[PDB]
RNA sequence: ACAGCGCUCUGGGGAAUUCAGGAGGGGAAAGCAGAUGUGCCCCGCGGCGAGACUGGCGCACCGCCGGACGAGCUGCUGGGG
């Protein structure tokens, strides 16, 4: 497929911060890398010898739920390149590497973990990249790293619970702004696995919606991940920023 | 002459360069993040930087070489332009006879 | 009234140091 | 920013004093547009967006120039009915927004409370300063202000009602320790200037507990040991004096700063035949000292930092002179 | 170290009565290797290690992987039982059992999964 | 109704003292709403009132984790003391805002005389603290010592080192990198010792015929001088280099007597000996290099150092990046990393990513399990032998 | 080129510069909800508050609920000196 040593070209991609690299007889999804020459989990990247420091790393949609939305056409993701990102479930922390390389030196990447081992993998991509931190805690208590996280613009939310509506619902509560962009990840087959899953999302939206977001979009990114659902809304607000 | 930052608030460093920057780096050298690392290793990183700057020490006077060199091959040349371009065109020309081969654009 | 910072006593002694001399000046 | 419109009312507040200056003969009118433009800039630069404790001073000094210059020329032209009230008033409404704006600025709090133990305002200056100190509670400097004062008031519990809080606090640099048994022997010196406080056993429970506080060290208790042992005329001095330094015999058996209490301790209270016969011995525990298995180079160095003092001091005998600089000079 | 360890009442029997459906279904994986890239591919329904395998090492690694794609694990406390319940004739101590698009193992699947997303 | 309501921030915790406060009933307004957000109808609402910072990053650590856990701090409950009216709620009471139920418990039974509400009960408060931490960049700035992120950055990795216990058992960095430096310099080695080769064979070649090993060649150029000092066995040096008496000194100089190369100059000379001592210098630290290195990864991964041995074993870790993801790779991606070389190929592969899990997930690792999997692979030798 | 279609018309483009507006981003303590000089003592009212009382209830019996005195300290922009 795309072979080491193919010449790509990169484009920017309508996101603020993503770039797209087509070339020859595969496209692919690509995030300017912030610490160059060292792959974090053993991912492709792309060199660009502009006229050595600047390098890319390739974004592997079936293995982020981040990418895989951004392939499947959100119409927006929220974090602009200096806006500050609190990440919950961040486990080992490959889409936490490629969501701090997006927000850059200027912001913030707030990555909250839970499993300890996953907890060690984290505490060493955050040791190489200089705007994450790290906070191994329950996100279910978020008492616990109120010390630590200050006033977020985006709420990523990657847990599979069935408490999932009630975790964001008071991690948002405590760190979101006014009009706060938020993208959660929606497994049927965790939230509830004896429903259909149009029906389960349909739940976890109105869910939210007494949690006091608004709900913008949703898609159902199927050719990357079977029965998920990424689902983007604002908190309590209509528009995103103002 | 740094040596962890453990002995960093011990440390002199004035001889190698002045402060209001050799402050900062105590400042940051309290308030790091980095992880402790045992003596064993430190002494690698000791040797390693005492090799570097062997290197750099050996460096300098190979360059004080060259210039007293180019001064004694060609003076002419060199209150020209320098002792070192001189040697780049030598490297490039192969001999000194074969630059003197060469002409003015060349 | 927060007004001023009021003097100790045994129910607001917080460390040995105001236990101590609450102790020395009770027994003098 | 409608700064335009707070400073019109402060400069309507401050125009009824300015009639009465001007129905009296003490300014004319020159004087007083002179005086009304350079208040209107002051008002409009302290209320602006951009605003510095440096200004809000500068403003300070203006005001309070003024209120002595209008006494000046009062006391010139003897007049009695124009008060310094309004004046007072204003500058503390300046100081008062200042320490809003800049809250955290030591300079503005301590020229505010210079102001208030100036003209006169105790209980707003206790006021004031239990505000300053609960927004800086790591002034070590601060903390023996609010304590000295006290003390020099005459509250003795308030005084350490503010000492103790403070070593509750600043427990990184002993500064405050040593100011507490300061004024606590102080108050012990008092107290034998008025004739339990018969034992004196707050200075030993401090140093106890010093003991134990995380700035524990041996330059620490020979700080203690200099705070102690200046005024030793007192009743139970060679009894605290013994027990810091039985003490630091117990915790640093070999420390050059053991060796120099045990080198100054005999010399209390001299000043004289009581003088020289312990300048003698403490001679010999010198001499003991730099002979015996200690860090002569430390020691040496605090031993002539002493002899420095002690050359400070004049009217001696010129052979202990000379003696004196014959041991400084072989070290 | 294996903090999700399965209780004995009947919970772990009804592990080793589901894998052994899964291994006659053949919608199953037996051995370490092979349950790792089960995961690392992301076919992994649910995932039983054993709990006395000699040095736990091996079944400590492939949680790693398996928290970081998200997939339901536990253990079972007896590879010689794990083995007899896969059908293999050799102890084996790490099963995963993947997904299809229809079956009643998968309903089967779906309440074990509850009750080990109960369990964690 | 709120009076004093605490704040919790990475740098140290401050009591703010809320004037004209916020209306509860209304509180789901737009008006309300932008109120909160904006920062000029904010501070109305918002005075400070107390600040108190942490001492050192050890004490800020030690907040983090009695905060986390529940338990307030007994220099939490001194600044409370400082800052709170005494007085206990027998006619009047003082209300506090928290955030943590759990600590609003605690410090109403510390002090009688303080009703606290917290910001998980009561969305008054929630939305008070909210517009604080929202604004908090702004109201502390003029006693904020720098910036917050700093802070926060090294705060939240000192609490998440300290729940972890990290760097006890992470040195896969320091492996990698030595080994990095270590082929590093053996190219800069083996390409200065070509260069002093050539460039003193001009003068003499039959150094170069007669003696190889060029780091020997690096100290007997070193030892030489010129081409016109040579006696044998001069002081202490030719016998522990190589054999002295009898087999290549004798050989040297009749080399050097029946030599035909160019006179060479003090100063060239200088600076060829000034070569030779920098390259003499980088073999030494190799050595160095080596025997440390051997010694780490007998503490670090002694299973894989028996097994494959160090300089391969750490070459397969370096590749790899890390011991976790050596682990995480399968056998067959650690392979990517006749029949008899393909079969023992991959039996060698399992049993390396065995060796692999094993050496990372122990917390001090042991031998006995390696040195069993090396005499696993001498009876598969001996089974393959058997052919 | 014909034919057709669309926009636009003090024809249409580029540039300098003056004026009238609009939208978006960043920054800023960006903080006039009731603006009264300081100190003392007295009166009124309110707080802490050591200590001394006392009434009722108490079938898991272990304890609860309530009145009214109070040394000392202290608050007041409540009004008067």
């Amino acid at each position: 497929g795309a072979k080491a040593g193919k010449k790509v070209i990169v484009e920017p991609h309508r996101h603020k911060g993503v770039f797209v690299a087509r070339g020859g007889k595969e496209d692919l999804l690509c995030t300017a890398n912030l610490v160059p020459g060292e792959s974090v989990y053993g991912e492709k990247r792309i060199s660009v010898e502009t006229p050595t420091k600047t390098e890319y790393r390739i974004w592997n949609p079936f293995r982020s739920k981040l990418a895989a939305g951004i392939l499947g056409g959100l119409e927006t993701i929220y974090m602009k390149p200096g806006s500050k990102v609190l990440y919950l479930g961040a486990a080992s922390g490959t889409s936490v590497s490629h969501v701090a390389d997006i927000v850059g030196p200027t912001g913030a990447v707030y990555a909250v973990e839970f499993s300890h081992r996953s907890g060690r993998d984290l505490i060493n991509m955050a040791t190489r990249r200089t705007n994450v931190i790290p906070i191994v805690e329950d996100a279910r208590k978020p008492m616990a790293y109120r010390m630590l996280v200050p006033m977020v613009d985006v709420i990523f939310a990657d847990v599979a619970q069935p408490d999932q509506a009630r975790i964001v619902g008071i991690n948002a509560r405590l760190f979101l702004k006014q009009g706060g962009g938020l993208l959660i990840s929606i497994k049927a087959s965790c939230i509830d696995s004896t429903a259909p899953p149009e029906q389960v999302f349909a739940s976890e939206v109105q869910k939210l919606r007494e949690d006091k977001f608004f709900p913008k979009e949703q898609l159902t990114l199927e050719p990357y991940e079977r029965d998920h659902a990424m689902v983007s809304c604002v908190y309590l607000q209509k528009e995103f920023e103002g | 002459a740094l040596g962890l930052r453990t002995n960093a608030p011990n440390a002199d460093l004035s001889e190698i360069l002045p402060p209001e920057i050799e402050a900062a780096v105590k400042a940051a050298a309290d308030i790091s993040m980095g992880t402790e690392i045992s003596t064993e290793d430190y002494e690698n990183i000791k040797l390693l930087a005492v090799q570097v700057v062997e290197r750099s020490e050996y460096r300098r006077q190979l360059a004080e070489y060259l210039q007293n060199r180019m001064k004694a091959i060609s003076p002419n040349m060199t209150e020209l332009i320098g002792a070192l371009v001189g040697a780049r065109l030598i490297a490039h020309s192969g001999s000194l006879v074969n630059l003197a081969k060469n002409p003015g654009s060349t | 009234d927060a007004s001023e910072l009021q003097p100790i006593t045994q129910k607001t002694s917080g460390t040995e140091l105001e236990q101590t001399i609450l102790a020395i000046m009770e027994e003098s | 920013a409608w700064v335009a419109d707070k400073a019109r009312f402060y400069l309507e507040r401050a125009a009824p004093e300015l009639r009465e200056w001007e129905e009296k003969e003490i300014f004319t009118k020159d004087e007083i547009r002179n005086l009304v433009a350079k208040r209107s800039d002051f008002e409009h630069l302290v209320l602006a967006p951009g605003t510095k404790p440096t200004d809000f001073l500068n403003y300070v000094n203006w005001e309070r120039s003024l209120d002595r210059l209008r006494a000046k020329r009062c006391a010139r032209l003897n007049i009695r009915s124009v008060t310094s009230h309004a004046s007072q008033a204003r500058t503390f409404g300046i100081f008062e927004r200042a320490v809003l704006k800049h809250p955290g600025s030591i300079e503005l709090w301590l020229a505010y409370l210079e102001f208030a133990a100036q003209v006169k305002a105790t209980k707003r200056w206790r006021r004031i300063m239990t505000r300053a100190l609960r927004l800086h509670p790591m002034n070590a400097s601060l903390w023996t202000l609010a304590g000295r004062r006290a003390a020099q008031n005459g509250d003795m519990q308030r005084a350490r009602a503010h000492f103790l809080r403070g070593c509750r606090f600043c427990t990184r640099e002993p500064t405050l320790w040593l100011e507490y048994a300061r004024c606590e022997m102080d108050w012990l010196a008092r107290m034998e200037a008025k004739k339990p406080a018969l034992s004196g056993a707050i200075p030993i429970a401090v140093f106890d507990v010093a003991r134990k506080q995380p700035f524990w060290g041996p330059a620490a208790a020979e700080k203690f040991f200099d705070v102690f042992a200046k005024f030793g005329h007192l009743s139970c001095h060679e009894r605290i004096i013994s027990h810091v330094v039985t003490t630091m015999q117990e915790l640093f058996p070999n420390h050059p700063c053991t060796w120099s209490v045990h080198i100054r301790q005999p010399l209390v209270g001299v000043d004289t035949p009581a003088f020289p016969k312990a300048l003698r011995e403490s001679l010999a525990r010198l001499k003991a000292a730099l002979q015996s298995t200690t860090d002569r180079k430390a020691l040496a160095t605090k031993m002539v930092a002493w002899m420095d003092g002690i050359l400070a001091i004049e009217k001696l005998d010129a052979a202990i002179r000379t003696v004196l600089e014959h041991t400084k000079r072989s070290l | 170290a294996a903090w999700p360890k399965a209780e004995d009442p009947a919970l772990v029997q009804e592990l080793l009565d589901c894998v052994q459906q899964a291994s006659h279904y053949r919608q199953l994986k037996k051995g370490a290797n092979e349950t790792t890239k089960s995961v690392n591919r992301g076919t992994s329904e649910l995932v039983i290690l054993a709990a006395d395998t000699q040095p736990l090492s091996i079944v400590l690694h492939i949680p790693l992987i398996c928290e970081e794609k998200n997939v339901p694990y536990v253990y079972v406390p007896s590879k010689v039982a794990l083995g007899r319940a896969c059908g293999v004739s050799r102890a084996v101590i790490a099963v995963s059992l993947t997904s299809n698009e229809a079956s009643d193992l998968n309903s089967k699947i779906r309440a074990l999964r509850d009750k080990v997303e109960r369990l964690a | 109704v709120v009076n004093f309501l605490l704040f919790e921030s990475a740098v140290g915790f401050s009591l703010f003292e809320v004037v004209h406060q916020a209306d509860t009933v209304g509180l789901e307004l737009p008006e309300v709403k932008d109120a909160m957000k904006t920062l000029d109808k904010f501070g109305k609402m918002v005075k400070l009132r107390s600040f108190n910072p942490w001492t050192s990053a050890a004490q800020g650590l030690e907040a983090i984790n009695l905060i986390s856990e529940g338990i307030m701090p007994e220099y939490l409950k001194s600044a409370l003391e400082m800052n709170l009216p005494q007085t206990s709620g027998k006619k009047s009471k003082v209300v506090l805002g928290v955030a943590d139920k759990k600590l609003a418990g605690e410090i109403t039974a510390a002090f009688p005389g303080v009703q606290c509400e917290a910001a998980d009960t009561s969305e008054v408060v929630a939305a008070l603290l909210r517009g604080i931490r929202t604004h908090a960049n702004k109201l502390h700035k003029s006693l904020q010592e720098g910036d917050i992120g700093r802070a926060q950055l090294g705060l939240g990795h000192a609490y998440s080192r300290a729940k972890v216990k990290f760097s006890v058992h992470k040195n896969d960095n320091h492996i990698i990198q030595g080994i990095a430096t270590l082929d590093a310099l053996d190219k800069s080695i083996n390409q200065g010792a070509m260069r002093v080769r050539e460039w003193y064979g001009w003068h003499f070649p039959e150094l170069i015929r007669i003696v190889s090993d060029n780091i020997t060649y690096a100290k007997v150029v070193l030892a030489i001088g010129n081409k016109s000092s040579l006696t044998d066995e001069s002081v202490d040096d030719l016998a522990n280099v190589l054999n002295q008496d009898q087999d290549k000194a004798l050989a040297i100089i009749q080399a050097a007597k029946v030599s035909m190369g160019q006179d060479i100059s003090e100063v060239d000379l200088q600076m060829v000996r000034d070569l030779a001592s920098n390259v003499t210098s980088m073999a030494d630290y190799r050595r160095i290099l080596a025997e440390s290195l051997d010694k780490k990864m007998s503490e670090v991964a002694p299973n894989l150092q028996v097994i494959l041995g160090t300089p391969v074993a750490a070459r397969l870790i370096a590749h790899a990046g890390s011991l976790t993801n050596l682990a995480k790779y399968p056998a067959s991606t650690l392979q990517i990393l006749p029949k008899v070389k393909g079969r023992i190929s991959r039996y060698l592969a399992n049993k390396c990513s065995i060796a692999s899990r094993i050496d990372n997930f122990s917390e001090k690792p042991t031998r006995h399990f390696g040195e069993v999997l090396r005499q696993q692979l001498e009876q598969r030798l001996e089974w393959y032998a058997k052919g």
